[PDB]
RNA sequence: GAUGUCGGCUCAUCACAUCCUGGGGCUGAAGUAGGUCCCAAGGGUAUGGCUGUUCGCCAUUUAAAGUGGUACGCGAGCUGGGUUUAGAACGUCGUGAGACAGUUCGGUCCCUAUCUGCCGUGGGCGCUGGAGAACUGAGGGGGGCUGCUCCUAGUACGAGAGGACCGGAGUGGACGCAUCACUGGUGUUCGGGUUGUCAUGCCAAUGGCACUGCCCGGUAGCUAAAUGCGGAAGAGAUAAGUGCUGAAAGCAUCUAAGCACGAAACUUGCCCCGAGAUGAGUUCUCCCUGACCCUUUAAGGGUCCUGAAGGAACGUUGAAGACGACGACGUUGAUAGGCCGGGUGUGUAAGCGCAGCGAUGCGUUGAGCUAACCGGUACUAAUGAACCGUGAGGCUUAACCUU
RNA sequence: AAUUCCUUGUCGGGUAAGUUCCGACCUGCACGAAUGGCGUAAUGAUGGCCAGGCUGUCUCCACCCGAGACUCAGUGAAAUU
RNA sequence: CACAGGUGGUCAGGUAGAGAAUACCAAGGCGCUUGAGAGAACUCGGGUGAAGGAACUAGGCAAAAUGGUGCCGUAACUUC
RNA sequence: AGGACCGAACCGACUAAUGUUGAAAAAUUAGCGGAUGACUUGUGGCUGGGGGUGAAAGGCCAAUCAAACCGGGAGAUAGCU
């Protein structure tokens, strides 16, 4: 949900 | 990272075909004490090549 | 023509009158005894089998002892074969000295290179090391990519990877012959040759020429 | 009920519409140097400034800094600058919440590899009696780059300026392999200097700890920046191309018959692997020359005697090694440790004496100590045995012994 | 310009070479005066840029000391299917 | 969880030191409940490095470097 | 004298690496900020869910927050799988 998995 | 299919019992057995243990071929016999022992190792009673190494 | 089997003694230098230092590898070439001669009629090709050095009598197996007995020569530490160039004739039991290289002026030296054991791609294939900083995560000396995407879908044969390095047959060609000492059974060749001290070396005249 | 994205890094692989090198036709090709087209994919094919950039511009190189495919190759290989969450501003739009493919600062990249694949390395069995070796080479990989200078020759060519083809020699760049003699790095297993502190009763002398306390040197090994070598020549068949003879077609014509040249491509030549090459090959050497019983009577089973060549195991081990493997040796013995001698390194030990009030200096003294190195030495450990492996090796046919 | 789309604007400085930076110019796409304008010493784990020193960040990696990885004995998971 | 975490007050030795920092120690308490070998790649935590010295990179990230006391000396600018 | 300076305890959390089926459902290691103050800390108390508190991030309110948790309406409804 934060850009790249899982940032 | 992980399997896509469950390996078979056959595949498990094949991998274990090299896991068998090997027994000692033979045990040496002390010339004086007469008991059997691993080659190049002292006997249980402290003998080695019939010399009666420390046994305390 | 035929070569000879020698032992790597070590490396030294030869000082010339003109103030030049020549790095030389000292090779001990003892008399090579012919143990078998092969011909087209029996073996389908021409060659000679030679032995050198000495071996413990108690450590020579009976099959090997019979082979030496037939040729009437003392047992050596090994057996090597050399092809004949359609103009060379040798007889069983003949001894070949280092004088064979009296006027050769250039030889090929073959031996077993030093064994490096399991080696990484950086050492084995001169792979470029990745960044030591700037965010690199546990990928400082790793190979990196080893292929392309779905299209090939496989790693190609012959891909350069980590593995055993050294301890294999290696030949160095066109080495100048510095000196031949029949009395001391020594052969000095400019430069280095494969293998460690005391290893077996095969010396043949340069094929390139 | 997820097929991770721009760029970079690492590692690549193929295509040829060829950037360089190689071979040619034409030229408004004198030469040098070019233009254009054909053949050719063997190898080679920049570093930096700016920007997240690909790209591009610029600086300076190079024989050349090729064009493309590979999920615009490659994040279960790395990165996270760009893009694309949540914070916050500027410009702009909106009354406002907010918004913009406008800008700006900040902002978690997980996975121990089952299978395929790949790089290495073993076990099993097979190859038809067993065993120890040396080979043949079907097949498969590696390698294949090129500058500059000099001679030919200031010759050919050219009004001059300028300036060769062909051929030969030398010396470099990049790349690859090997090696440690040299030059060096490393050398927490060698020696020394030195700070703080604790301890060995104390002095003296040493040891522990403080990143090896901090440092100065340095053996062996490993190693590059160190020093040796390599790309080839040659041969076969060709590509584009050039030809000879020669008809169809009285001529002409490189072609239809026949014949000769022709490139870094192709097949060899060079290096390495290689008989699981089940098409399992060849050569040399070595070992085994018992006696019975049963029966569904055969490539049959069992008992007794026998246990070879050789192997394995165990032990001491190696410039061999992840483990297996591989090599050396096991008392008829230098395999390892120790020991002896030497070398090397460090740099004048301790004790004692002398000089000085003392810190210290000097003599004994290039002393003491000294790892992996060199040459020697059975002092220690590598034990007699035991174990595995057998007892002449199927059938058919042919030629031979008894051509 | 934390604001400028065109745009790496133009010129100068700095560099062998500067889409960033600094100083000017003003054609302000779309600054502007308490949702403040323009200056400002000091302050800042704040943004951008340039120097000296320093270095394995790099050219280009080499060796060494330790903990894992590897082997033996004991114990003994996981995602997935 | 026999878990590298969290948890208020009190006591405060010696040498060096400005010090409750830091190093080595006293009293006292511990060696952290798998070991034994080997000395490959690779990963982790460190040491050293020829010549060059930011050529790295989005960016000097990381690393290296500076580091104490006394005296001397100390710019633009400034709200002094 | 000082929301003064350097720096332990103490309170914080700027950078990097490790870890990411971790020793740990946010920590470790090396650096880093404040450290007489708008400081920090023990004990007890008060504020309750469209409400609290908030030097303001939609932060926090028991590992849960653009409307906590527990029970109930309840087998809400689901033209969708």
């Amino acid at each position: 949900x934060t850009x790249p998995f899982x940032x | 990272a992980v399997q896509q299919n469950k390996p078979t019992r056959s595949k498990r057995g094949m991998r274990r075909s090299h896991d068998a243990l090997t027994a000692v071929t033979s045990l040496s016999v002390d010339k004086t004490s007469g008991e059997k022992h691993l080659r190049h190792h002292i006997t249980a009673d402290g003998y080695y090549r019939g010399r009666k190494v420390i046994a305390k | 023509m035929i070569g000879l089997v020698g032992k790597k003694v070590g490396m030294t230098r030869i000082f010339t009158e003109d103030g030049v230092s020549i790095p030389v590898t000292v090779i001990e070439v003892e008399a090579n005894r012919v143990t078998q001669v092969k011909d087209l009629a029996n073996d389908g090709y021409r060659a000679i089998q030679v032995t050198t050095g000495a071996k413990k009598a108690n450590r020579v197996t009976k099959p090997e002892a019979g082979h030496f007995a037939k040729a009437g020569v003392e047992a050596g530490r090994g057996l090597w074969e050399f092809r004949l160039a359609e103009g060379e004739e040798f007889t069983v039991g003949q001894s070949i000295s280092v004088e064979l290289f009296a006027d050769v002026k250039k030889v090929d030296v073959t031996g077993t290179s030093k064994g490096k054991g399991f080696a990484g791609t950086v050492k084995r294939w001169n792979f470029r090391t990745q960044d030591a900083t700037h965010g690199n995560s546990l990928s400082h000396r790793v190979p990196g990519s080893i292929g392309q995407n779905q299209t090939p879908g496989k790693v190609f044969k012959g891909k350069k990877m980590a593995g055993q390095m050294g301890n294999e047959r290696v030949t160095v060609q066109s080495l100048d012959v510095v000196r031949v000492d029949a009395e001391r059974n020594l052969l000095l060749v400019k430069g280095a040759v494969p293998g460690a001290t005391g290893s077996d070396l095969i010396v043949k005249p340069a094929v390139k020429a």
